[PDB]
């Protein structure tokens, strides 16, 4: 229904992963790669691994939900990105995407430590952790399709509302400077 | 003509303004303007004192 | 927010560490916690980003 | 199953779980009947100023008069002192900054003997 | 320029040779050439107009001199006159101490910025120049209070040699 | 100064033997007159004091003084005038006269070269004001309110007349030139101890200090706006002259003693700005606020170094250019809905355009955005305490944290938001108000290019 | 008003495609695989790792200077 | 690596603290151990404004890429088989590095299976 | 001393002349949108060269200017410093504003105040540009606090939305306890 | 008022079945699951006594109150929508309108005229309200917040001029 | 029934329940409906924090005491184990950088009167 | 109905959404690697 638009999404959530030799690449696998190669804290280099396979993850739910599946806006559809202005807008940015991380990591002095020499299985466990991120979060979000009774999870539940952070947060501190201030 | 009048005020005399701020009025105080020197190489000679900067010597053929 | 709340304006955050990145490398202490408060960062976000139900906080 | 939603004073118990439209005698039913009537004089009153033409002034609302005096005026002839207040007063009185002036007071005497001794040095400190 | 290298030096310009192997024209000579032909030209055509006509008329100024007068070492105690010439002449004094610590942090934040990267050990002897400069001016008004007067930075000063009287003292033992 | 008291005492015949109507536009015409006559008092010389004149002189903390009151002159003038539009001539001019006559003490107070011609000035202040609150005020509470600003004022100036005259007795000559050159070391004894309370308490009741401040809540809300403008613009920055005069003397023992009002002002301030937090009325939002920035003040001067000074006076003429100007906000509102309740008239972005802009630049200066005059002033002071102590940062900043929930709130609660229905009586602003908003904003903006004239005796 | 709509709304019903916008997504979704190939062919060593890892075992102690059990 | 494992859930002992090591004096048991040397003489590797971190002895593989990098402009995609020469010469001094980890680590149980070996038959 | 130098500097002079240009209404109310898109394309495009002297030269500059206030030892002055964050963090930044300025003009096609949203966008820029350019920490808290005010009245551009102003509110809450250690 | 069971529960129904909306997602399974909701529902109406309804109820309300989405989907139109009150800065009150200077009372001679119409009406119809309403108020002041309508002809309904003159819901 | 008589000075003004204003029908008619309010109705003692923008108490899904209970859980859970990384930080079977010229020590800031102790690096 | 049949039908997979214009990408490697070996062949 929306062609450029879907095929702009498809561009900007491949980047969000890091795509190999992609505007994405050319940054967050090298990091993730960078800090494999140094004297992290531990629990700090997991959290990232499972933070970067975790990208992937809400990148499939916008483009599972949004885009494949079937129809379920309301009845009189107002689809249209026909317009010149949002057609040139998105399309200066799109080959901004597909080019400009090779542009400019060649360009830029090569002025940082190069990691040459690292053991072959964690050299490329960005492009794992996506594809294993990618594999079973469409599998859980297939999941929906199958008519079986949900059953709201609790987990689930911690995740929805964000951590339970805001009603903690925005409503308990704000209630007790106010309270005393009162 | 729109945009050849766009250049003109918008492009032209500012730049016209901010040349003459930063050739006559700055430049006349001290350290007010101040770059990273020329990062040079051995190799290719200095504009100034025209002398050929000596080349490293030879490297350990550390071919691949 | 695609402007100010994406690319440009939250930007400003982690671009003054990269101003004082050369004093940055003399503590050992300190840059330890800019690691393990972007670590819980990066999960807590994430994991609150893929449970949500509206696409702009899912970008967000 | 799952049990239930315990309430707190910051999340309040929704109404849609609470006992009192749950178990309802004639007797409630006499009491919350008329709460509209109350409401629909100060409503119908506020209606027609709201919608007279020749009313070119504001509507003052009594109850909002009524709120600013309780938390302006209406409180020091209201006071009464009792040891409740007294405490209340000192603690987030005079306890404060009596505990703001013990921390400051060893930081500075902290500070001043270490300088004195010459602990602390500010070769480069010069503005101050 | 407008000014001399003894008081702020730098360092000579040192510009490599620019030698484009490739073949391909290199972009930043046009855009450069083109910024002379567009821009700087007519700027300078500007400055030189306005510069003449500054020189037709030429009006002139001088730079005033305040001829040395007693301090307050030897100010008479309750003097009010001598009083007033010290403590006068002291805070022009402070005045100028003030203007050359900021001399010497304009020469060390020019030593950052022209070594770049090098800016460690190229020119630490700005670092140490500074060094001596704010630890001698810590002992010569810092610490002196909001109504700091030639009497207080006696107190300060006097402070110091009976505390160096002592130690020397102790010292030689 | 002749140059500057002279016409200002000419304004009182003449706005007396004005023409029946044009009382309004000729004293409007000259104030403005010899408001540029005091720019000329902006130049100070290297380090000696500006002296015309045995009793009168100016250095560069008084000027940056002198220039704001008469520039404020003016600006009372214009903004009382909607509502005494409707008295008798005599009452009127009753009104001018007293304005022209606070000014002059004001005046003739900030360049005293002698101090108790200073405190004579000072204390004569009350005076003109005290009339002001109670004769024109608006509400029932200002009789109480004339009482108790009164009251705390003298009952702090009267300690510093017997300590002043101690001083005559005693050291000699009290002319602020005579008393700099001739400090002695105020020695740590208890009669010594008296001594600095009784010449600090006066002022301090002045700013005022948390504890003693009960009177800003009563006197600035009651007062009427020609007022209400002086009572937090310029008289409460007079109790600051008096501060940073008088301690020329009261070294070294200050320090040893500054700690309870440090503590007073630096924990307290917190707590004022929390009133602010949550608050009824419009007036004593902006009042309380004054508070908590005149408490920075309090702290700032006790310091005594070079960095708290310029950001005292940075900030005290920051602040009263500022919070004169809320004042003259909520006197837009007040008159439109005779109200002061907050929530009554929420919702005015959507009636009245322009004045939701000078709402966002008033509450944006409070708020002291750099390089805002305001904010120029907070950050020396923050920089000044942070080298005392360390820990300062946490309430110093807590402050800056906490000034901004308030500072924003009356703009989220009265522009940003659904009109309220029931009110029916706005009207497009006229352009007296937005003229006088505008002669509030434009020199603060303007000021902030060149911070050096009002930056204090230290720059 | 007046008109000004290419396209028109739908009620239940695939919305109406212009060419411009299908050719459009083709040739960029396209050509974001032909650069990821043509990097790829040319750059497989930048994501394959290029410089082989040594096995630290295999290493013996002569060239590792390790002078043996016997001292 | 691995050694992680060996060294956390395993005895620390025989595993090395990247900390402190070396620990044994490295020309011990090392018969005239060659001497590192650099082609870049300190004076022009500070005229590069060579960053710190990048100025190790390989660091002279840099001065050349930077050289062809500068002349080569606006050519980005050149100056490649330099550029592979020093990531090349990094894999060089790099895998120096797990030689000498290495070294410490088979000397750590070399030392400490001697310890209780010439102890227990006395 | 090249071009590099004052080019590089009037590309904030070519962003901020919308905004005077917004009180003298000689702008055409119907195209202001247009106005401000195309003076950012051209600062834009004018903010490539400081790219071009960055790769090929390897310089980086140093701008003081007028002298604000020759307080005590500190020389608290406008200044800034090009430097390899910033030489291509404006073309970056440029580039992104222009493309969704492009784009904003399809999206807020209805908006009444649609010339006053884009003056704040400008603002905006402006505020950042000199955040990313500054060389005195004075200087780098005017942006600190310029982008941090700007997104409280972006955020609450739609105003009357009751929870908008909370949002708003929160920017600026969250901001002011960052501002506690700057 | 009082809230009678019959309401209760069609509240309970429509609500659950919004939240299931967030739940279900696809349409198939909605309307899958919605039918296994309503015969489930249906199942139990022959209750004749109506404590064992609320019985029922006992355990609905708390099977609601944990089943529910924690995000559920309400229409952007409506509290908590994305789109609430979003077009609420423009609703500018027409009796504004009276203040605009006769320059730009000229710019619009139709409406404005219109206006002073509609302004006459109001004036002439507002004491026919008003004793309209002391004609028939329930014995001891309004019982009700309902509001009678306009009994006879040539009448405007009582309080009708904010209803009928209030601002368009898209004022732009 | 007013407040407790506790001599705080509330004096006989009507004990709302806390209760804020976002806990109301927004579908019912509201004088007030930026804070869902009527006319002449005795408005909350503490209203201007139980406004609309401030302070809401309406009912969340999961428990306020499990709601607790998980979050400060989760941050000590995550903290906790953030300091147990450091005690085991992951580290690559590798030496320390070899650096040239003792360290590096003229160029790292050192004093060059003070000759370094000499530090070189041999093959391996 | 209309939410399954019509156009609206034959939605495609995950996956293959995902190698959208992989069916002319590949075509254009082709023949770009042609060009490479025709230079390499020409060199
Ligand atoms: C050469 C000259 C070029 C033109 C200069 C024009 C002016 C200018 O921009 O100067 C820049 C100069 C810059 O100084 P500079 O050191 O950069 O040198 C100037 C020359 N250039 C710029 C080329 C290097 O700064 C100032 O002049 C400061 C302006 C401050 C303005 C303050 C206005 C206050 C108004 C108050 C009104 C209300 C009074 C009553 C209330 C008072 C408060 C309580
Ligand atoms: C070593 C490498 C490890 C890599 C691990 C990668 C994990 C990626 C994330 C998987 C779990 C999240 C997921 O799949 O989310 C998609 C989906 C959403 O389901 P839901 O939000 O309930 O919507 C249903 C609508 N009908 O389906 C779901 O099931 C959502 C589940 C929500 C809770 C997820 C919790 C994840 C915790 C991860 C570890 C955190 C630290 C410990
Ligand atoms: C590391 C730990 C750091 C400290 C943790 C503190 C947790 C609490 C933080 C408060 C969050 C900000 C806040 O006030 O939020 C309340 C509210 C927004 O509520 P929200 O859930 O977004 O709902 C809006 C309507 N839908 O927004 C509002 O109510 C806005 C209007 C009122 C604002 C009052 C703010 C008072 C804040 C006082 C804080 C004092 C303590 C600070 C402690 C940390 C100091 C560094
Ligand atoms: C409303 C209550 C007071 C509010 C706060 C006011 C400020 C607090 C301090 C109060 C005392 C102010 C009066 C100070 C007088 C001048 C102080 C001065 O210069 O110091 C003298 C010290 O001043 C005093 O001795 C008097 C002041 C101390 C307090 C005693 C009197 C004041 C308290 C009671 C009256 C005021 C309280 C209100 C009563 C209703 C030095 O003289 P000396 O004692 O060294 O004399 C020479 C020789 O040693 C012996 O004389
Ligand atoms: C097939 C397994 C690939 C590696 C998966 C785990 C990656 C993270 C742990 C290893 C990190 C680098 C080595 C350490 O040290």
């Amino acid at each position: 229904a929306m062609p450029f638009t879907t095929t702009a999404l498809i561009i900007g959530s491949l980047a969000l992963t890091g795509m190999p030799y992609l505007t994405g690449f050319y940054s967050k696998d090298l990091i993730i790669e960078a800090v494999n190669m140094s004297y992290t804290n531990a629990w700090a280099l997991l959290m990232t691994l499972i933070a970067t396979s975790l990208t992937a993850a809400y990148s499939t739910r916008i483009i599972f939900f949004a885009f494949l599946g079937k129809p379920r806006f309301p009845p009189l559809v107002l689809i249209n990105e026909n317009n010149p202005l949002l057609i040139n807008s998105i399309k200066r940015l799109l080959i901004g995407s597909i080019f400009a991380g090779f542009i400019i990591s060649n360009n830029i002095p090569p002025m940082t430590v190069p990691n040459t020499t690292m053991p072959l299985y964690m050299k490329m466990t960005a492009l794992i952790v996506t594809i294993m991120g990618f594999m079973l979060a469409l599998e859980l979000n297939n999941t929906t399709y199958y008519l079986k009774f949900k059953y709201p999870s609790q987990t689930y539940k911690f995740s929805n509302m964000l951590g339970y952070y805001p009603s903690i947060m925005h409503r308990l501190p704000t209630y007790h400077n106010l309270s005393m201030s009162q | 003509y729109r945009h050849s009048i766009f250049a003109v005020t918008h492009v032209l005399i500012p730049v016209w303004i901010i040349h003459y701020y930063l050739k006559y009025h700055v430049t006349a105080k001290p350290y007010t303007v101040v770059e990273r020197k020329p990062r040079i190489f051995p190799g290719d000679t200095i504009l100034e004192t025209g002398e050929v900067i000596p080349l490293m010597k030879e490297f350990p053929d550390q071919h691949h | 927010s695609a402007l100010l709340h994406s690319s440009t304006m939250v930007v400003a955050g982690v671009f003054l560490l990269i101003r004082f990145y050369p004093l940055m490398e003399t503590n050992k202490l300190v840059q330890t916690m800019t690691l393990c408060l972007g670590a819980i960062t990066t999960l807590f976000t994430a994991l609150c980003a893929i449970t949500q139900n509206d696409i702009k906080k899912i970008v967000a | 199953s799952f049990p239930k939603y315990k309430p707190s004073r910051l999340a309040t118990l929704p109404a849609t779980l609470d006992p009192a439209e749950y178990d309802i005698s004639p007797e409630t039913r006499k009491a919350q009947a008329e709460r509209l009537a109350i409401r629909s004089r100060l409503k119908r009153e506020y209606l027609l100023q709201y919608n007279d033409p020749n009313r070119l002034g504001v509507i003052e609302d009594p109850a909002l008069i009524r709120w600013t005096y309780a938390r302006s005026a209406n409180i020091y002839p209201n006071f009464r002192p009792t040891p409740k207040t007294s405490l209340l007063g000192a603690l987030f009185g005079i306890g404060p900054l009596f505990f703001w002036y013990y921390v400051f007071k060893t930081d500075r005497d902290k500070k001043e003997k270490l300088i004195q001794e010459g602990k602390l040095d500010q070769t480069f400190n010069i503005s101050y | 320029d407008s000014w001399d290298k003894d008081v702020y030096p730098e360092p000579p310009r040192r510009t490599p040779a620019p030698a484009p192997q490739t073949s391909l024209p290199n972009p930043v000579t046009y855009l450069t050439k083109i910024f002379d032909l567009l821009v700087d030209r007519p700027v300078t055509l500007a400055r030189e107009f306005i510069e003449q006509q500054h020189a037709k008329n030429r009006y002139y100024y001088y730079h005033r001199e305040f001829r040395r007068v007693p301090d307050i070492t030897e100010c008479e105690e309750k003097d009010i006159l001598c009083m007033f010439e010290a403590e006068m002449q002291w805070r022009r004094d402070y005045k100028v101490d003030q203007e050359i610590v900021n001399i010497i942090q304009e020469r060390l934040k020019a030593c950052q910025q022209r070594e770049g990267e090098s800016y460690r050990q190229n020119c630490a002897k700005e670092l140490e120049q500074f060094t001596q400069v704010s630890k001698a001016f810590q002992d010569r008004y810092s610490d002196l209070g909001a109504h700091y007067s030639a009497r207080k930075c006696l107190a300060k000063q006097k402070q110091r040699m009976l505390a160096e009287r002592k130690a020397a003292k102790e010292a030689a033992a | 100064m002749l140059k500057i008291i002279i016409p200002t005492t000419m304004l009182l015949p003449m706005t007396w033997m004005s023409k029946h109507n044009m009382i309004w536009i000729n004293a409007t015409v000259h104030s403005l007159l010899i408001s540029l006559i005091s720019l000329s008092l902006l130049n100070q010389l290297g380090e000696n004091s500006l002296n015309f004149s045995l009793t009168f002189f100016s250095d560069s903390l008084s000027a940056p003084l002198l220039v704001l009151t008469t520039w404020l002159l003016p600006l009372m003038l214009m903004a009382s005038q909607s509502h005494l539009s409707k008295e008798t001539t005599t009452r009127k001019k009753l009104y001018i006269t007293m304005l022209i006559l606070l000014q002059l003490f004001l005046i003739m107070t900030f360049t005293a070269t002698e101090l108790i011609l200073f405190y004579i000035l000072f204390e004569a202040t009350l005076v003109p004001t005290l009339i002001i609150i109670t004769r024109w005020g608006n509400q029932t509470e200002r009789l109480n309110a004339g009482l108790y600003f009164l009251f705390y004022t003298l009952a702090g100036s009267l300690p510093l007349l017997v300590a002043l005259v101690y001083i005559q007795n005693t050291t000699g000559s009290l002319n602020f030139l005579i008393i700099h050159y001739w400090s002695h070391p105020l020695s740590n004894s208890w009669s010594n101890i008296f001594m600095w309370l009784a010449c600090i308490m006066a002022f301090m009741v002045k700013m005022p200090l948390y504890g003693l401040h009960l009177w800003l809540p009563k006197a600035h809300v009651e007062a009427p706006i020609a007022g209400s403008m002086v009572l937090a613009a310029v008289l409460l920055k007079l109790g600051g002259y008096g501060m940073m005069r008088i301690t020329t003397i009261l070294n070294p023992l200050t320090n040893y003693m500054a700690y309870p009002f440090l503590m007073l002002s630096m924990w307290g301030m917190i707590m004022t700005s929390s009133i602010c937090l949550r608050q009824t009325d419009l007036k004593s939002l902006i009042a309380y606020s004054s508070v908590s920035h005149m408490a920075l003040v309090i702290v700032a001067i006790m310091i005594q170094t070079p960095w708290s000074f310029m950001g005292a006076t940075a900030l005290m003429i920051a602040h009263g250019l500022t919070s004169s100007m809320l004042f003259c906000l909520a006197n837009t509102n007040y008159e439109r809905v005779h109200s002061r309740t907050m929530i009554l008239a929420r919702g005015l972005q959507t009636l009245l355009p322009l004045m939701a802009t000078w709402w966002l630049m008033a509450s944006l200066t409070n708020l002291a955005l750099p390089p805002s005059i305001n904010l120029i002033g907070e950050l020396f002071i923050i920089t000044a305490s942070f080298s005392w102590s360390n820990i300062t940062i946490i309430l110093m900043g807590m402050n800056m944290m906490i000034t901004a929930l308030y500072s924003l709130y009356m703009l989220i609660t009265t522009q940003r938001g659904k009109y309220t229905h029931h009110i029916n009586n706005i009207k497009a602003s006229f352009t007296r108000e937005n003229a006088l908003m505008a002669l509030h904003i434009l020199p603060l903006l303007l000021l902030t290019l060149n911070p050096k004239m009002i930056l204090g005796p230290l720059y | 008003a007046g008109g000004g709509v290419h396209i028109e709304p739908r009620y239940r019903q695939f919305p109406q495609l212009t060419r411009s916008q299908l050719i459009q997504a083709e040739f960029f979704s396209a050509t974001m695989w032909f650069w990821i190939l043509w990097r790829f062919w040319h750059d497989s060593d930048a994501v394959l790792g290029h410089f082989p890892y040594p096995d630290p075992s295999q290493w013996t102690d002569e060239e590792l200077g390790i002078l043996p059990d016997d001292e | 690596g691995a050694h992680l494992a060996r060294r956390y859930l395993g005895d620390a002992s025989k595993e090395p603290d990247p900390l402190r090591m070396p620990t044994f004096p490295p020309d011990y048991g090392f018969p005239e151990r060659k001497e590192r040397e650099m082609v870049a003489t300190q004076q022009e590797m500070n005229d590069a404004q060579l960053m710190l971190q990048q100025r190790d002895y390989c660091a002279h593989y840099l001065i050349q890429l930077l050289k062809c990098k500068r002349d080569s402009f606006p050519n980005f995609l050149a100056c490649k088989h330099e550029q592979h020469d020093w990531d090349y010469c990094e894999h060089l001094d790099y895998v120096k590095r797990m030689k000498e980890f290495e070294r410490e680590r088979r000397l750590l149980q070399r030392k400490k299976r001697r310890e209780q070996r010439e102890a227990e038959m006395a | 001393m090249n071009p590099f130098a004052s080019l590089t500097l009037t590309t904030l002079i070519i962003l901020t002349i919308p905004i005077m240009m917004s009180n003298s209404n000689i702008y055409k109310t119907n195209l202001y949108p247009n106005y401000v898109k195309t003076t950012v394309s051209y600062a834009f495009t004018l903010s490539l060269v400081p790219l071009l002297m960055f790769m090929h030269t390897g310089q980086e500059m140093i701008i003081s200017n007028w002298h604000w206030m020759t307080l005590q030892t500190v020389e608290l002055s406008l200044s800034f410093k090009m430097d390899y964050f910033s030489v291509m963090f404006i073309p970056v930044a440029l580039f992104v504003t222009w493309s969704i300025m492009e784009f904003s003009m399809w999206y807020m096609h209805s908006d009444p105040f649609i010339n006053r949203f884009f003056k704040y966008l400008v603002l905006f820029l402006i505020t950042m540009m000199i955040l990313v350019t500054a060389n005195n920490l004075f200087q780098l808290f005017i942006g600190w606090e310029g982008v941090g005010i700007m997104s409280f009245l972006l955020i609450g551009w739609w105003h009357g939305r009751t929870d908008a102003n909370t949002a708003a509110l929160q920017a600026i809450l969250y901001n002011r306890i960052g501002d506690i250690g700057f | 008022a009082y809230l009678t069971h019959q309401q209760k529960v069609l509240r309970l129904y429509k609500r659950a079945l919004r939240h299931l909306e967030s739940w279900c997602v696809h349409r198939d399974k909605y309307r899958y699951f919605a039918c296994l909701m309503r015969a489930r529902f249906d199942e139990h109406k022959n209750e004749k006594d109506m404590v064992k309804a609320t019985q029922l109820l006992r355990q609905a309300e708390e099977e609601f109150w944990y089943g529910q989405h924690p995000q559920p989907y309400i229409f952007p139109e409506s509290p908590g929508g994305t789109s609430y009150e979003r077009y609420e800065c423009y609703k500018v009150p027409e009796w504004c309108l009276d203040d605009w200077h006769p320059s730009e009372k000229a710019m619009y001679p139709d409406y404005f005229a219109k206006r002073e119409q509609w302004k006459r009406l109001r004036r002439e119809s507002w004491e026919r309200e008003v004793k309209q309403l002391q004609e028939e108020t329930p014995p001891g002041g309004p019982r009700t917040e309902a509001l009678p309508p306009a009994r006879k002809e040539g009448d405007l309904p009582p309080l009708w001029w904010h209803i009928v003159t209030r601002p368009r819901e898209r004022p732009m | 029934e007013p407040y407790p008589d506790d001599g705080m000075g509330y004096g006989d003004y009507p004990k709302l329940p806390d209760r804020s204003q976002q806990e109301r029908d927004p579908w019912y008619d509201w004088d007030h409906p930026d804070l869902r309010l009527n006319w002449g109705e005795p408005i909350h003692w503490d209203l201007d924090m139980y406004i609309r923008n401030r302070v809401d108490t309406s009912p969340t899904p999961v428990s306020w005491n499990t709601m607790c209970k998980h979050l400060s859980g989760f941050v000590a859970f995550m903290l906790f184990m953030f300091w147990v990384g450091e005690i085991y930080p992951s580290y690559q079977p590798v030496g320390p950088k070899q650096y040239p010229y003792n360290d590096l020590y003229l160029e790292r800031g050192g004093d060059p009167t003070k000759e370094p102790e000499p530090v070189v690096h041999y093959e391996i | 109905a209309w939410r399954y049949s019509g156009g609206f039908a034959n939605n495609v997979s995950f996956v293959g959404a995902l190698l959208k214009g992989f069916k002319w990408g590949f075509a254009a490697f082709v023949v770009a690697v042609g060009a490479e070996y025709y230079l390499e062949s020409q060199n």
